[PDB]
């Protein structure tokens, strides 16, 4: 009688500590390598933004009307997404869109501002909506009567809600001192905003500049995050795009950026750009920028993991 | 292998032995014969099993993303991060290499061990009936028929029997 | 004959490389988990800031008058901190913290700023003191007679020292132009400080603002670090909150956030928020935030490593 | 265990060895008896106490603090710091969990071994005057009393004087 | 006959799992330690800026005149090397280094500007070169006649080739507004620029300052990177310091920093400020901040693997 | 050594021996001899150049630089890139010394497996011929001249011609 072992004509070779390339009986991937080039969201609460930009679903412009107070588990942006209207840009926007997506959604609440001798209108071809008008969450407080002077206004909030508040207000930007001198009052304006533990102030640049979509004027969005109980004020004489609403974090949630079709029929906790790997191995070498619950990404293509004794063919 | 059995003192497995991963290869008096030994296969079985699964669990660790595709971010604080990223990336190589490697080399002599156990079990129960020629047979000093051959697989050989006829 | 090895009835559990949960004769944990709710200072130089913001200690409001010159080992903030007087700010905050942090402690050393023409009281019932005053390493430069106007002033220091020196001073927004131009003179205010390797400028920006501690008005305050030998040139015409002296560091220090007591009859190197995490082993999973020479903070609670054979009960 | 020995070949342990790891348990002509080798014991514990203490050592890195927990600092960097914070975090625990699940194994299969290594000093002590069964006891073929089953514990057992009559 | 193993005298020590300073029969280093004090270009296209800021090479100061337009595969800063003239600054300056470091090198082409009643002279003592001028790759736009006024002029250039393109421009903080309204008009100045995705605008802010380099102005540089075919709008009425030229990478490329001779004799891949690390070794206690392809750098001074066997002296 | 051969029950090595790793001392009628063995000794230094090899590997990972050592960037940003820098200082550091320490325990026990590859070559090669003391010799029981000692270095001693004779 002996005894031995098994062996099969064609092993599988393996890295050893010692080795390289050794036969072995049998081995099995670790590092994932397949794609799934859709955005599995099975059982998962999904809003495809679209051509609304994330950030456009705070101030209100037409490509959001439709997501102004949504609620998700996966948020999800597009390239085409625009956050715009009227030519400008958020200040310090990424962070803005850092929290957004995982907000879980947002909740629109009105600030309570209501106003006196000045107009509340102010619209804009730019931002095109049933037939020309402004923003959405926005009130483009503008001077009465032309060249008139806008009075030294003062309006304040106070978040008396649990969770924190997001709130927004917009400086606008005219494209010469006379357009300035002639929608609000004339000479200097400033705009200071106020909080427990926030405290800048703005002011306006009215000059040339080029004219994206139809407007050579620019208004630029700023932003804080108001603490439970506090309150924030603001001071203006002009140039001020107010806040019609505040907002708030309904809970968790993941935002991706796809360019890739949703598909609500498999199941997947680590996205990117181009799909969801779906996988239960340790180690993936198809995105270094995958979301969620991945796992870690490497350099190699393959670690084969030896399942099996040494090969020895006869 | 760390044991010197398999890919050792034992040359080459066996191709026809696709029952396990161990086994028996006796020539009695009548015909040979080669069974699979079911014990020790299991224990090397269910503890490579054991690792494979060691390996394959959940990072419920969730990071959100911090970059951006579409708009890139400042450019100072993005090469931070993107250093920072490579860095990770450079580490978590790093390890899933060493860890595969590593494993690996256990995995391997793990193998060896088992069949080694194997034969020391072998040896040790035949006692002084059989000899220990070095290619990992058993040369036993008496007619081992059928049921004989097969009485030392399951573990039921007693030498003593045939001591004296050895 | 026979020889064995030992074994007892209940052993304990511990994770393999290819099992889970496998008895031992006996293991020993590997993450701590154990707090001590105090901050152990045996032995070493404290300095509780308690009311006293850490940044405070370097202008001089009431709270810190105590801890204008402080030399120490450890430097721990309270959450009841505050670094300020007249309500306002501190440009660029956390980067000084981090300094001071670790500085060891602080020295002062006049700036040699003498000035002419012009008052140099400018006190505020903000920063009460001794029945209203300012701050205290400062000196608030005001124009001689109301409605004044303030000289073309420039004042320079060089720190001759082997070490770097911390330089600060702060710009003052009032609460209206019609403050400003009784203040200080009338027209455009302009603060620019310049070094070797440094070159900014101010501008302070007078307007509405809502009252915080019986002001409308605003004290920014701004740093630098003067190099060895190197010169900082102060050009300024009003609006300028001069600094009577400059800062040094000692040498090393630890900075930490406690809401909890001292105590000096324990030793600690690991210190955190809620205590001192006194421990020999290798990780942690007390405070992700902890600081000093801790153990890597994980997130399992515990990795028992065998200290014995496998344990094999009759 | 890699050697077959612990766990293995040798049943169980015992509970009532409480003296050492390790041991002999004889059954002579008059009575039996129950004593811990010292040795053997030794070895392995000194060595275990080893990697006890490679893990207790002192991360002399200090590392100051960056966050606030009083006054956030800005968001954008705020976030970043964390991300890299808890890729961190993801790292030592990883490491963590290896190196226990690691040493571990080795700690295991370093008893078999030194079970195995005593057993081995047993056998080849013995020469050719008693028998290897299996259980891991040693049959001798001759009376081997009190002085003598303890003559091979302490090892002084000289096969030869008791060679013939065996 | 017996059989056993070697053994040396004296055998080498190192650490174990288990044990600490066990002689094992021969061992090896692990962490590199040894430095070639010299930067080993062997191979490698080299340029050594010298006594030239990178960023300079992109403005064109007399200490860059031969390298406004260079090629390479190593790049090299010099601790003498600056990137002014008039004195000044880069804002946000690091990163267009990190930038140009790795650009392989630039290559200029003209902006097409051309311009109408006003002069483009503008030069300085500051700038000294062929006996005063002013930058290089830049026009110091001035206003035609003393206090005269600089038109409302706009000047445009797009990017029409394959990889985004780098432009400049300048800002000039004159040392008071009575320089500013003389060099240029009088009144309000703004500079702003525009494309796809930037959108800045800036104000001079002359006044008081030290007196750097002969001049008490000051002149600070902005930059944004152009998309292919993307166009950038720069839209002023003076104080503006318009740029000449554009940039283009070249391609890859390494920049380091160092005190150290150029040696073409030796080859290395991993650069730092004193030498080349020349090893094929995992780790390194040499530099922290070691850059290109390195060995990754420890604490442990030694770290000796055993390639031997235990030693068991007789 | 997990194996208990090399500084187990081989008491110490031969300093003479600087022909191989392992090898054969014999002491036959006539005079003694030391010869190593090509076999074992290849058979380790190979795989342990193995190791060697595994870790001398290019990380053709570059990094570009973030600082700067003349001209220092803004305080936040600065302390962030350091503290990050460190901590992966502070893995990196923990990563060399566990490879190395691990490393080794297994280059060494590498060894003593070898070893105790060729004394169990030896002794299923002797059969019943000779006998196993402990100190790692073999006493044969018959005259075995030199180019019988060699005979059995080889791998060509054939038992049986001397079997009785034994
Ligand atoms: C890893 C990842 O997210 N892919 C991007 C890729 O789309 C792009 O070409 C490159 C430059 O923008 O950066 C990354 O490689
Ligand atoms: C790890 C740590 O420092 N704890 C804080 C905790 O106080 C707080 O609830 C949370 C949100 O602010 O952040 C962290 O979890
Ligand atoms: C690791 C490195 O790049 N060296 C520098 C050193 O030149 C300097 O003394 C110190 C403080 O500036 O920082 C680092 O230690
Ligand atoms: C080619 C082949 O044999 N495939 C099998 C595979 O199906 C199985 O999952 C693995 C472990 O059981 O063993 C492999 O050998
Ligand atoms: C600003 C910048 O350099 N962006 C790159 C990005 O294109 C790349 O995808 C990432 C790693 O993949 O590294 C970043 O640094
Ligand atoms: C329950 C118990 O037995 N406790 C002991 C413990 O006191 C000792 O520190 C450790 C190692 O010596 O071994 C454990 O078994
Ligand atoms: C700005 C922010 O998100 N703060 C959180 C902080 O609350 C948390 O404690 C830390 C990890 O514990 O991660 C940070 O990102
Ligand atoms: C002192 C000494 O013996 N030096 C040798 C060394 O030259 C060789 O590279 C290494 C591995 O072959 O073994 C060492 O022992
Ligand atoms: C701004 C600052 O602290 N600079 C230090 C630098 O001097 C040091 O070299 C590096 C690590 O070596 O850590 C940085 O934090
Ligand atoms: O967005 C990801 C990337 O995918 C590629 O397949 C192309 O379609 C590109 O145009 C696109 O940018
Ligand atoms: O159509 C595939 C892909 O092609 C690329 O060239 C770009 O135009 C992308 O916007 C587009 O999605
Ligand atoms: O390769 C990923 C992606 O990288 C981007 O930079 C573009 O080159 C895309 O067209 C491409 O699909
Ligand atoms: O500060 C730490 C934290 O500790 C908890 O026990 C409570 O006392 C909280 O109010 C406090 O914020
Ligand atoms: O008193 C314990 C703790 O309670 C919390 O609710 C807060 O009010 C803290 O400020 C306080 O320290
Ligand atoms: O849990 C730690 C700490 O987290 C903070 O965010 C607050 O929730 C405190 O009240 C609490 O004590
Ligand atoms: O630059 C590196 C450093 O090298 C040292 O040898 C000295 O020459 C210093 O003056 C210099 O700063
Ligand atoms: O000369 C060596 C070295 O000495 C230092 O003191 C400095 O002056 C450096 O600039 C110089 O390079
Ligand atoms: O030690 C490296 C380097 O550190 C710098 O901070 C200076 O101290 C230099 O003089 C020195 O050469
Ligand atoms: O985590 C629950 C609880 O933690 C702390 O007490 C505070 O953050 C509370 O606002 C919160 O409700
Ligand atoms: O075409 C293969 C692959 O090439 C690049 O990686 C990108 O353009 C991807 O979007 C694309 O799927
Ligand atoms: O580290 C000591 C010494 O190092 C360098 O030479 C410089 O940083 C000196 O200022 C310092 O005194
Ligand atoms: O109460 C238990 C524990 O809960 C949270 O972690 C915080 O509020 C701590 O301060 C507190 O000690
Ligand atoms: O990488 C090659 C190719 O990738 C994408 O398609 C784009 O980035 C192109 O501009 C580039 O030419
Ligand atoms: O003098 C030894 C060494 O000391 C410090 O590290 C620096 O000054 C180096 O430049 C120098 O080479």
């Amino acid at each position: 009688i002996c005894l031995g072992h098994h062996a099969v004509s064609n092993g599988t070779k393996v890295n050893t500590l010692t080795e390289r390339g050794v036969e072995v009986v049998n081995a099995t991937e670790t590092v994932e390598r397949t794609n799934v080039p859709r955005i599995c969201s099975k059982g998962k609460r999904t809003v495809d933004l679209g051509q609304c930009g994330l950030l456009g679903t705070i101030t209100g412009p037409p490509q959001c009307d439709q997501f102004l107070e949504f609620s998700a588990d996966l948020i999800i942006e597009r390239r085409e997404g625009s956050d715009v209207c009227y030519p400008g840009k958020f200040v310090n926007e990424e962070a803005l869109r850092q929290i957004l997506r995982e907000s879980g959604g947002i909740d629109k609440e009105t600030m309570g501002f209501t106003y006196s001798g000045i107009r509340t209108n102010g619209a804009t071809s730019a931002c095109r909506r049933s037939g020309s008008s402004f923003y959405a969450e926005m009130k483009w407080l503008l001077s009465n009567t032309d060249n008139a002077a806008f009075p030294q206004m003062t309006k304040s909030y106070k978040n008396t809600r649990k969770d924190p508040a997001l709130i927004i207000w917009g400086i606008h930007h005219s494209g010469s001192t006379t357009e300035q001198t002639k929608l609000y009052g004339s000479g200097n304006k400033l705009i200071t905003v106020g909080s427990s533990n926030y405290q800048q102030s703005f002011v306006p640049s009215p000059g040339a500049r080029p004219q994206v979509n139809g407007q050579s004027g620019r208004i630029d969005f700023h932003w804080l995050m108001l603490n439970p109980n506090d309150t924030v004020t603001f001071s203006f004489n002009g140039a001020f795009i107010a806040p019609d609403r505040a907002s708030f974090l309904r809970g968790k949630s993941m935002g991706i950026q796809s360019s890739v079709q949703v598909d609500a029929n498999c199941e997947g906790d680590c996205y990117h750009s181009g799909g969801t790997i779906i996988s239960n191995l340790p180690f993936q070498n198809i995105n270094s920028r995958a979301v969620g619950k991945c796992p870690r990404y490497v350099k190699q293509e393959s670690l084969m993991l030896a399942t099996g004794m040494k090969n020895v063919p006869e | 292998g760390l044991f010197g059995a398999i890919a050792g003192f034992i040359e080459n497995g066996w191709e026809g032995l696709i029952d396990g991963w161990y086994g028996f290869r006796h020539q009695n008096a009548q015909g040979e014969g080669t069974a699979a030994d079911y014990k020790s296969t299991q224990s090397a079985i269910d503890q490579i099993t054991g690792k494979l699964n060691r390996l394959i669990e959940k990072t419920n660790q969730q990071f959100e993303l911090i970059d951006n595709e579409f708009t890139e971010v400042e450019k100072q604080i993005g090469n931070v991060i993107n250093w920072t990223r490579d860095s990770m990336t450079e580490v978590w190589s790093y390890n899933a290499e060493l860890l595969v490697a590593m494993e690996n080399q256990h995995t391997i002599d793990l193998t060896d061990s088992e069949m080694n156990k194997l034969y020391e079990r072998v040896k040790r129960q035949l006692r002084e009936n059989a000899e220990e020629d070095g290619t990992g047979c058993f040369e036993i000093f008496h007619k081992c028929d059928d049921d004989c051959m097969a009485s030392i697989r399951n573990n039921t050989y007693d030498h003593s029997r045939y001591r004296e006829e050895a």
